[PDB]
């Protein structure tokens, strides 16, 4: 009864694994990156990283290793999903199509078993004989690697050691040998076993168990000729080989523990190490010893390279370039130059990849354009903390405004030969063509001599030989620049009317009536070379030279009004090289050929507001590439504005858009404007690099933002931001943050690095009296006021020592017209366990300073605060309290409520209050204004871990819970039985695959009345740990049923990488039980319906019965489905 | 205030006898299913799994029922009595027999049976059989177990830094306030990925809550290190709930809770928020405040014992008890403690029977310094 | 043999035993 629709507005960005090898081809060096559900394949070139494939899987990648078995030309890829979905993938391409086939797949989970507390471990034999998996405590899972093991059948081997820290296969062993470090009550030991396949049991290891450091954590295997394994702990890095044994305790690795490693040399002579605080080491091995041909290790020197991002995973690319992947900060490419040493750092950053995770809190704001909101998140942790501002589409920064009462067309003009700067814009109306002159910002209109003042000009473009060609409505009358006289004028011999004009730099192919004559721009003359007649009315003409030459168009396709077809014909002839009849009914609006980055295309815009993309061949003919996208709702004029060192196309219509290519595939952006009908690029002197967009009501000049669908701007803080809220009256953001300060040997605390809290404009320190060892690190919590325009930290308020700022609210209370920052904190002491006292402090930002109007001491930890109809609703410990703001500028208690749960989560919708705790004990209240006491409407307690909550409506409640799931509860006040009106029915389940931290109300698209509105109601965003932005909106019952049928039909058609069933993945997963998803429509799967081919699009729909407002229509069409899915894609 | 007493005889229930037919526990259920189990009436006791029950049987039909249960699944169902009488029951627990001895004694049958709880349930309906023993429709309640709160958001790279070295020494200062600090710092390190601090996550940690409860128990009375306290949060929470001095409604609230973490949090809240007691029919006394609740037994301060007339009383062993009067001589006939002599203790105000004074019989013991109260009239305030 | 059952109090007469029984009652 929930009927919700969930879709992804921004894919995950955090990296949780990366490998290199020969995956795409035996000659290319690939870098594979696993984000979460996505797998990214690159090619390591000299310049850097070249993207090749983008593929998403039905799970969370937990193990990802490249291996090349004997008899295989290129490496294979093994992937294990967090739901224990194992698969082996092989890269495969056939000319231009790319497919990642699945050689073997299966599920390796056990019927009963406690998952290990050290996580999932996936290791592969160097000789590619099996795959070792440690999924449960006291069991080692072995997958034999044979050509007959297509189902990935595995067997368990009983590990007598329950606690295993790290395990890895050894190099240079006759039989497959694992060498793991494990834990005992007697300490830590390193053990080695000889894994057997025929006997299905372990054996005696190559060497005996050795006692290791009490905190040894990670194991790395050293390839030949060294052999053995290096055990890296927190204090000492030791090398074990049985008879051989070396061990050093370098003092540079004692600051932080090493968590990740990577081999730079195929013989394992050097290694890379990275630790928690983000610096890079280099473990070097000396192979000096050589007795009788064999080489053994002699020294273990350790060096420090520099500082990088907080590395989740390293990988050494070829030629000194290292990819430093991160999961709580921006990924990087670094350079290990040896002779530079700028300050003692061997690393120089080459690239930096955007990473939005983790998101801790967010707010939707209308920063720039009213109506269309923007997302400002709290991203990163430690030195990687920052803010990310997200907006959809490419905005237009207007720099001028003129009043044009419905101009019928604007064309560029330069009334100054050899000036390299446009001076006048040739604006043509339905009856007149006025050339407005503006050297700077003037609004003058200087008429041209060669252009007829009373004529609806169809084209006005600069021609060669210092002449301007103006094909006006009456005739194609040429002009001249210097003498300002009409050198030539081709009047119609039959006194016909010019209907379509399409002239190039040298060619001019115009059509009068049903006849089109190609007239060349002769020097100071108008001489033609060929003529022809069209069977149907020429709706549009497109005669544009392709790349190079630029003096004659090899082809000239035209649109027929009465035929709705496009045929390619050469400029000096009229024969149809190829024929196409895309679309029908409504006449084409504008025909254009595209050449985006060495990719020749031809786009046809029908009169119904749809664009049909199609490629083109330079030599002769063209392909079909039949695909249409409704890029607006009105006829569109397609122009070309380079503005990027790339061709680009501006599709001015009711919904303006920019057709762009990312790597080799065209994509559609959005222009954040109301409605632009006609446009033209203008590199004016007073307005440089602009784009004159003349709408249906007025004319303006602006600049394009970028060529990306989504724009992310980073504001680095160098500290962890916790909460964010917006105050519009002051136009500033309030951010709670915390920096790590280590107690030095002087009785105080010292910062590790400059931060946005210690490098602010002004500052204040909390001063009130309402109430160890050197090297210890403590957190200092601050409230930062951030400007909304320059994103510079205006203020940095420091809280009391040992105080934890938990919540933050910006709202006005009572009859006071001022807006306040209200913060609720908790005084936490390591000696105690549950906080005893805490503060509710009220701020106010005025005159560039932060003041403290009122502070209120409470006996508890204020976990959350909301505004309740002008009153403050605070959550002190295990109670919810309603506060009243008087005229005395102090808070007074107004109502309490004593629960048995910790009210971590508080919401408000009218008179309803949603209360939850970390144990997913949802509780619903209701404020009775006439009597002023809360009343428990309903209850729902179910033991789980709850991450967030939200109020979808007055009767629906959304939440995120354990194992990356989602759920929806719902109350039924219409029930006549009392024991059920106090019960919340669960009417929705879903497996998101992400850990949600925050729910927010709003959307990133421009909100308009639209008369018809949308099929979906409401809008709720959310941000996760991996750095992905989602969206959930309610649906109607009929739409929900139709989309559920669609989803069931797509799964039988879509084949996923790894052959994982979609029903299995989305099922509500828990460590104890699993149940299928209900009440949620997978937006990504429905959106993937537009990416399939026409035959598959026909296979999907056969019996939907789409028609609901009377009628059945058993066919239900397939283009009817496009319209439905297009609206669903338009909402984010 | 320690006396050389072997805290195993009060648990061994030696007052009943020694020649007892010992039975090994081999019963279970299919978890979250409907079942039918006979119920023996005339018992007023909220029973928690793991709690020992001593029962005396007098009526012939109850003896027949227990004998048939012995020649069957030897599990009966203890019903949950609320304030409303007349079997106003909605929950209950299943008790398993491990202790059967008949002995017709004076020609009756007096089956003497000792049982412990094993599983919880809720009664769907109470069917009354014409025999006299009602068999009720029973829905077995599962016991939920939850993973660590950091398992979902954990960083994969720093998973090797999750196996801490074993706890150093035991009951030693700065071996806890530093080791536990480091344990919290290193365990919930991934709390920076979420919106909640580390200490909030440690407020829901199973290990930390058990450590806090152990500290409070040692504050009550000295427990010998791991003095039979189970490491599992399930059994630990059940034992703590069994030994707490709380009334029937609090016990049933602890019984209905399905997760160990919630049970531990509720028990810690109860014993950090309840300090003053009273007896029913007065609601005006505060005898035996918390700071002196001793434990002269293995099971804890509170245990179940039965008189020679079938009646079962749960008693609270305390160091001192004022506001009492004594009647009767210090009898030594059927004292539940072998080395002690019992005396009837009457309330000094309402004269409603609460407590029993105990005296000395030996040398190495506490002479006349002992009290065992009852839950018949004992409520917290 | 005069002895209570709800409590365990012992008596040598019956009046106080009955008083104790009725005091238990209610
Ligand atoms: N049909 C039939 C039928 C058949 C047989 C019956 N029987 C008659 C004979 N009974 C033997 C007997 C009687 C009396 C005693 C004295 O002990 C008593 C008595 C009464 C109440 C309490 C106590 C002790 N006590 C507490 C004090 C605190 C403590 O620490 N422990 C306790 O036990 C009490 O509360 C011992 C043995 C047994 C058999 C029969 F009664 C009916
Ligand atoms: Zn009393
Ligand atoms: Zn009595």
């Amino acid at each position: 009864m929930s009927y919700n629709y969930v879709v992804t507005a921004q894919k995950p960005t955090a990296v949780n694994g990366c490998v290199t090898g020969h995956f795409t081809s035996a000659e290319d060096l690939n870098l594979l990156i696993a984000k979460n559900t996505r797998l990214e394949i690159y090619v390591v070139t000299a310049e850097g990283l070249r993207p090749v494939k983008e593929v998403g899987m039905y799970g969370k990648i937990a193990v990802m290793e490249l291996f090349r078995p004997k008899g295989e030309s290129k490496d294979l890829l093994f992937i294990l999903t967090a739901k224990y979905n194992a698969c082996i993938l092989e890269y495969k391409q056939s000319g231009e199509s790319i497919d990642i086939i699945t050689r073997a797949h299966g599920n390796v989970q056990d019927r009963i078993g406690r998952p290990s507390e050290t996580g999932i471990i996936g290791i592969i034999d160097p000789e590619c004989r099996m795959i070792g998996l440690r999924l449960y405590d006291g069991l080692f899972k072995v997958i034999p690697l044979d050509r007959d093991n297509k189902e990935l059948k595995a067997f368990n081997i009983r590990l007598e050691e329950l606690h295993v820290i790290d395990v890895k296969f050894l190099y240079g062993c006759q039989a497959p040998t694992i060498c793991f470090v494990y834990q005992d009550p007697q300490g830590r030991h390193v053990k080695t076993y000889e894994v057997s396949l025929r006997e299905k049991e372990f054996n005696k290891g190559p060497w005996k168990q050795e006692n290791v450091e009490a905190e040894a954590s990670m194991v790395i295997a050293v390839p030949e000729p060294f052999g053995g394994a290096i055990i890296i702990g927190q204090e000492s890095i030791t090398y074990h080989n049985g008879d051989k044994y070396l061990a050093i305790a370098p003092p540079i690795i004692k600051q932080s523990t090493i968590v990740c490693h990577n081999r730079v040399d195929p013989n394992g002579s050097r290694y890379l190490l990275g630790d928690m605080e983000g610096r890079l080491f280099m473990l070097l091995l000396e192979k000096e010893e050589q007795m009788d041909g064999t080489v053994t290790l002699k020294d273990l020197r350790v060096e420090l390279l520099g500082e990088t991002s907080i590395a989740e995973c390293l990988t050494y690319l070829d030629n000194g370039v290292v990819f430093v992947g991160s999961r709580l900060g921006d990924s990087q490419l670094v350079k290990l130059n040896v002779d530079s040493n700028e300050q003692g750092s061997y690393v120089v950053a080459m690239e930096t990849f955007t990473n939005l995770g983790p998101i801790v809190d967010m707010c939707v704001v209308d920063l720039e354009r009213q109506g269309q909101g923007q997302l400002v998140t709290c991203s990163g942790a430690f030195k990687e903390g920052s803010l990310r501002i997200i907006r959809n589409g490419i905005g237009i920064h207007e720099h001028a405004s003129i009043d044009l009462p419905g101009i019928k067309g604007l064309w560029p003009l330069r009334s100054d030969p050899n000036r390299e700067t446009d001076d006048t814009l040739v604006l043509s109306f339905v009856g007149q063509t006025r050339v407005l002159m503006l050297n700077g910002e003037e609004v003058e209109e200087t008429e041209l001599m060669g252009f007829v003042d009373d004529q609806q000009t169809f084209f006005c473009g600069n021609v060669a030989h210092q002449q301007l060609i103006q094909i006006t409505s009456a005739s194609v009358r040429l002009v001249s620049q210097e003498p300002k006289a009409l050198v030539s004028e081709w009047k119609e011999p039959q006194a016909k009317n010019i209907s379509v004009a399409s002239c190039n730099s040298s060619q001019v192919v115009v059509a009068v009536g049903r006849a089109l004559y190609y007239l060349q721009i002769h020097p100071q003359e108008l001489r033609q070379i060929s003529h022809t007649e069209m069977e149907h009315e020429v709706a549009c003409l497109d005669i544009t030279p392709l790349g190079d030459s630029n003096g004659l168009s090899p082809l000239c396709a035209i649109g027929l009004w009465t035929d709705i077809s496009a045929r390619i014909l050469k400029l000096p002839s009229f024969e149809l090289l190829h024929k196409e009849m895309l679309g029908g009914e409504i006449i084409p609006r504008s025909i254009l050929m595209t050449t985006f980055e060495s990719s020749h295309y031809l786009l046809c815009a029908l009169g119904d507001g749809a664009l049909f993309y199609f490629g083109l061949n330079i030599e002769t003919g063209l392909l079909s590439d039949r695909k249409k996208v409704t890029l607006g709702t009105q006829p569109t004029v397609l122009r070309t504005f380079r503005s990027l060192s790339t061709t680009n196309v501006f599709a001015c219509s009711d919904r303006p858009t920019v057709i762009y290519s990312s790597n080799h595939k065209l994509v559609f952006s959005n222009v954040n404007l109301k409605e632009v009908n006609y446009m033209c690029p203008l590199n004016s002197d007073g307005y440089p690099d602009s784009l004159a967009l003349a709408n249906n009501s007025t004319l303006t000049i602006g600049t394009i933002d970028e060529i990306q669908k989504l724009h992310i701007r980073t504001v680095p803080l160098y500290e962890s931001p916790r909460k964010i809220c917006y105050q519009e009256v002051s136009q500033c953001f309030g951010v709670l943050s915390s920096r790590i300060e280590v107690q030095d040997t002087s009785g105080g605390t010292t910062a590790l690095r400059p931060s946005a809290s210690t490098q602010a404009l002004s500052s204040s320190v909390s001063s009130s009296k309402l109430f160890t060892s050197f090297g210890e690190e403590v957190e200092v919590h601050n409230l930062l006021i951030i400007d909304q325009h320059t994103f510079e930290v205006l203020h940095a308020h420091q809280f009391l020592q040992n105080e934890y700022a938990l919540s933050l609210v910006s709202c006005k209370l009572g009859k006071d017209p001022n807006t306040y920052f209200i913060v609720g904190t908790a005084m936490v002491y390591p000696e105690e366990a549950e906080p005893k006292q805490g503060r509710i402090v009220v701020f106010q930002y005025s005159d560039g300073k932060l003041q403290t109007v009122a502070e209120k001491e409470v006996k508890g930890a204020v976990y959350s605060m909301v505004e309740f109809n002008g009153k403050l609703l605070a959550s002190i410990n295990s109670t919810v309290r309603l506060y009243e703001w008087t005229t005395e500028k102090e808070l007074r208690t107004e109502c309490n409520h004593y629960n048995n749960i910790m009210a971590l989560y508080l919401k408000t919708k009218g008179d309803f209050i949603l209360v939850g705790d970390l144990m997913r004990s949802v509780l619903l209240l209701a404020y009775k204004p006439m009597e002023g006491n809360f009343e428990e409407i309903a209850r729902d307690f179910n033991p789980n871990w709850m991450s967030a909550v939200e109020i979808l409506d007055d009767d629906n409640f959304l939440g995120a819970e354990n194992a990356f799931n989602l759920f929806v509860c719902q109350k039924d006040s219409a029930a006549t039985t009392d024991e059920e009106r106090q019960h919340l029915q669960e009417v929705g389940l879903f497996h998101l695959g992400e850990f949600v931290n925050v729910f927010c109300h709003g959307s990133l698209v421009m909100q308009n009345l639209g008369e018809t509105s949308t099929p979906t109601q409401g809008s709720v965003l959310f941000g996760t740990v991996n750095g992905m932005i989602g969206l959930v909106t309610s649906l109607s019952e009929s739409w929900y049923n139709l989309l559920l049928d669609m989803q069931n039909r797509l799964n039988k058609v879509i084949k996923s990488v790894g052959k994982i069933e979609h029903s299995f993945w989305r099922s509500f997963h828990t460590e104890r039980k699993t149940e299928p998803a209900t009440g949620f429509i997978d937006g990504d799967l429905i959106e993937s319906f537009l990416d399939i081919s026409r035959p598959k699009m026909q296979e999907v729909v056969a019996n939907l019965q789409y028609d609901d407002g009377s009628g059945m229509k058993r066919e239900a069409t397939a283009d009817d489905l496009i319209k439905v899915v297009e609206e669903l894609t338009r909402i984010h | 205030n320690i006396i050389n007493f072997d805290t195993s005889l009060p648990t061994s229930h030696t007052y009943l006898g020694a020649d007892m037919e010992e039975f090994h526990g081999r019963t279970l259920h299919d978890d979250d299913s409907c079942q039918v189990i006979p119920v023996l009436p005339q018992v007023m006791m909220i029973l928690i799994p793991g709690q020992t029950l001593p029962l005396q049987l007098f009526h012939p039909q109850e003896v027949s029922m227990v004998r048939n249960l012995i020649q069957k699944d030897r599990t009966f169902a203890v019903l949950a009595y609320s304030n409303v009488q007349e079997r106003e029951a909605q929950f209950g627990t299943t008790a398993e027999i491990y202790a059967y001895r008949e002995e017709q004694d004076f020609g009756i049958e007096i089956v003497k049976v000792k049982a412990i709880g094993r599983q919880r349930f809720k009664v769907l309906e109470l069917r009354t059989q014409s025999d006299g023993i009602q068999q009720a429709k029973v829905q077995i309640l599962p016991e939920c177990v939850l993973p660590s709160t950091m398992s979902a958001v954990q960083l994969e790279s720093l998973n090797k830094c999750q196996i801490f070295p074993s706890k150093p020494v035991s009951r030693e200062d700065q071996c806890s306030y530093k080791w536990w600090q480091k344990y919290q710092k290193r365990k919930f390190h991934c709390a920076n990925l979420t919106s909640w601090p580390r200490w909030l996550y440690s407020l829901y940690d199973a290990e930390t809550l058990m450590d806090r409860i152990k500290k409070q128990l040692r504050e009550w009375d000295e427990n010998l290190k791991d003095d039979s306290l189970p490491s599992n949060p399930i059994d630990f929470s059940y034992r703590v709930a069994a030994c707490l001095p709380i009334d029937d409604v609090l016990r049933i609230q602890l019984l209905k809770i399905g997760s160990a973490i919630q049970r531990l949090r509720c028990e810690l809240d109860i014993m950090n928020k309840c300090t003053s007691l009273c007896c029913k029919q007065c609601q005006e006394t505060e005898i035996t405040t918390k700071n002196e609740i001793f434990s002269l037994s293995l099971c804890g301060p509170m245990a179940a014992y039965v008189n020679p007339h079938g009646y079962v009383h749960e008693t609270l062993t305390v160091y001192k008890a004022c506001n009492l009067n004594l009647i009767g001589r210090p009898s030594t006939e059927h004292s539940w403690f072998p080395g002690y002599a019992w005396t009837v203790a009457q309330c000094k105000i309402c004269a409603s029977h609460i407590g029993w004074k105990f005296t000395a019989t030996k040398k190495d013991m506490s002479p006349q310094k002992f009290w065992g109260l009852t839950r018949s009239a004992l409520l917290p305030t | 043999p005069f002895q209570c059952n709800q409590c365990g109090a012992s008596f040598t007469q019956k009046g106080n035993l009955l008083r104790h029984i009725k005091l238990h009652s209610g």
